[PDB]
C-alpha cells in the first residue's frame, strides 16, 4: 500500500501531509517530497532521526538500536520505518531520550 | 536506570547514559592479519565495578570521552556483544566487542575521516577506563531450544552475534557452564568478507567445524578471491543464491530461525535469492518473510 504520513512539528507549527509507499522509510519519502528532515547515520544506528508517534503504526524490524521501553511509548526512527498504517508522527524527537 | 531492574528475565538496559558504568579494558588484539583490508580488533572489558548483565544477541553501548569537537557532550555508539552472557572468559565478569575502524574520504575535501568512537576503541589501551551502557537488544535473542536451527547470515563485523550464538553452542567451557543447553540441532553460518585474512575468528569457527560436522556448517564468501561460475566475485548474496533452494528448505521448517547482521545493504540481495527459489514452489517471499517476523523466526540487525 501507500499511506499518508502527516509530519507534525512542535515549534513552527507544521502539519505537513505526505504520501509514503509501503516500501520506503518515512525519512526518504517526505524528505525528497519537499521536506528536509533531521538525520545522521541513516542506518537505524543513532538518535538524530528519532520520532514520536501520535496516531498510526510503522514497522521496526531493522533496528536493534532499540530500547523496548523507548519503543513502548511510540518512538520511531524515520530513516528506517515502514508505514504499517496511516501514520501521524512528530519529528525532531531526539532529545526526548538520554 | 542503574537500579532500574524489576521485570522480565532479559537483562535489557540495567544501565543508562545518565548512569554510565566505566568498565575497564583487559585485552585488545587484531582480527585482520597482514594482507587483510582495514582494521578490526577484538576488545575485552572487565565488568567488576558494576552489575552489568546480558546474554547472547544483545547490544552494548560505549560512550566516548570528549567534550570539545561539536560543542555538545559525546553521544552513544552502539555495538553488539561479541561474547556469551558469561563473558569471553566463561565466567560472568567480562565481555568482548567486535569493532571496525571507520574511515572515509570527506564528501567534499576528500580528507580521510575517523569515526570518534571506533577510532577510540580500536587504538584502546588495556585498563583504559571505558563507560559502558547497559544492554539494548531483544530482536536477536537466541532461543533456548537445542533442537532449533540457527541460520546465520553475517557480513564483516556482523559476525559478533553469531559468535555468541556459536560459542555458547560449541564452546566446551560454556557447554559445561550451561548444562541445560547442549545444542543437538543444526546451525549454519554464511560469512561474507573481502579476504581470507579478513575472515574474523577463522581459527575458532573452523575448530567448531571439525568438532561438530552434524551441528554446524560453515560457508565463506570472499569476493576478493572467489568467483561464481557466471564470472562474478563472491558476495554472501551470491553464496545464498547458490544455496537458495537448500536454505529456503530449512526456514520452511517449524522451529528454524534466521539471523542476519552486518552493514546495511546485505538484506536486499538475500531476499531476492529466497524469493526466486521460493516462487518456484509458488510463494511470495515478501509475504512469507512478512509473516516470519511476527512468528519471531526472522531476525535482522543491519547498521
Ligand atoms: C545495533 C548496532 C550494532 C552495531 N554493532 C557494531 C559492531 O559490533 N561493530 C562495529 O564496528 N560497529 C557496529 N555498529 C556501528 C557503530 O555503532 C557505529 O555506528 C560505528 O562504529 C560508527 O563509529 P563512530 O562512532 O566511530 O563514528 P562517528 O563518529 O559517529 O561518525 C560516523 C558518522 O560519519 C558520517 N559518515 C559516515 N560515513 C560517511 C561517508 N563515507 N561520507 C559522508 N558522511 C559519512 C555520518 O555522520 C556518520 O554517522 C553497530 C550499530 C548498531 C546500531
Ligand atoms: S539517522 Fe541514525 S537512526 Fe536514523
Amino acid at each position: 500500500a501507500t499511506f499518508k504520513v502527516t509530519l507534525i512539528n512542535e515549534a513552527e507549527g507544521t502539519k505537513h501531509e505526505i504520501e509514503v509507499p509501503d516500501d520506503e522509510y518515512i525519512l526518504d519519502a517526505a524528505e525528497e517530497q519537499g521536506y528536509d528532515l533531521p538525520f545522521s547515520c541513516r542506518a537505524g544506528a543513532c538518535s538524530t532521526c528519532a520520532g514520536k508517534l501520535v496516531s498510526g503504526t510503522v514497522d521496526q524490524s531493522d533496528q536493534s538500536f532499540l530500547d523496548d521501553d523507548q519503543i513502548e511509548a511510540g518512538y520511531v526512527l524515520t530513516c528506517v520505518a515502514y508505514p504499517t498504517s496511516d501514520v501521524v508522527i512528530q519529528t525532531h524527537k531526539e532529545e526526548d531520550l538520554y | 536506570t542503574q537500579a532500574k531492574a524489576k521485570h522480565a528475565d532479559v537483562p535489557v538496559n540495567l544501565y543508562r547514559p545518565n548512569a554510565p558504568f566505566i568498565g575497564k579494558v583487559i585485552s585488545n588484539e587484531p582480527l585482520v592479519k597482514e594482507g587483510g583490508i582495514g582494521i578490526v580488533q577484538h576488545i575485552k572489558f572487565d565488568l567488576t565495578g558494576g552489575n552489568l548483565k546480558y546474554i547472547e544477541g544483545q547490544s552494548i553501548g560505549i560512550i566516548p570521552p570528549g567534550v570539545d569537537k561539536n560543542g555538545k557532550p559525546e553521544k552513544l555508539r552502539l555495538y553488539s556483544i561479541a561474547s556469551t552472557r558469561h563473558g569471553d572468559d566463561v565466567d560472568d565478569k567480562t565481555i568482548s566487542l567486535c569493532v571496525r575502524q571507520l574511515e572515509y574520504k570527506h564528501p567534499e575535501s576528500g580528507e580521510t575521516v575517523y569515526g570518534v568512537c571506533s577510532t577510540y576503541l580500536t587504538h584502546i589501551e588495556p585498563g583504559s577506563e571505558v563507560k559502558i551502557t547497559g544492554p539494548v537488544g531483544k530482536e536477536m535473542l537466541l532461543p533456548d531450544d537445542p533442537e532449533a536451527n540457527v541460520i546465520m547470515l553475517a557480513t564483516g563485523t556482523g559476525i559478533a552475534p553469531m559468535r555468541t550464538y556459536l560459542w555458547r553452542m560449541f564452546k566446551d567451557a560454556e557447554r559445561a557452564a550451561n548444562p541445560e543447553y547442549q545444542f543437538k540441532g543444526f546451525s549454519w553460518l554464511v560469512f561474507g568478507v573481502p579476504t581470507t585474512p579478513n575472515i574474523l575468528y577463522k581459527e575458532e569457527l573452523e575448530e567448531i567445524q571439525q568438532k561438530y560436522p552434524d551441528n554446524f556448517r560453515l560457508t565463506y564468501a570472499i569476493s576478493r578471491e572467489q568467483k561464481n561460475p557466471q564470472g562474478g566475485r563472491m558476495y554472501i548474496q551470491d553464496r545464498v543464491a547458490e544455496h537458495a533452494d537448500e536454505l529456503w528448505q530449512l526456514i520452511k521448517n517449524q522451529k528454524t530461525h534466521t539471523y542476519i547482521c552486518g552493514l546495511r545493504g546485505m538484506e536486499e540481495g538475500i531476499d531476492a535469492a529466497l524469493s526466486a527459489a521460493a516462487a518456484k514452489e509458488g510463494v511470495t517471499w515478501s509475504d512469507y518473510q512478512k509473516d516470519l517476523k511476527k512468528a519471531g523466526r526472522w531476525h535482522v540487525e543491519t547498521y
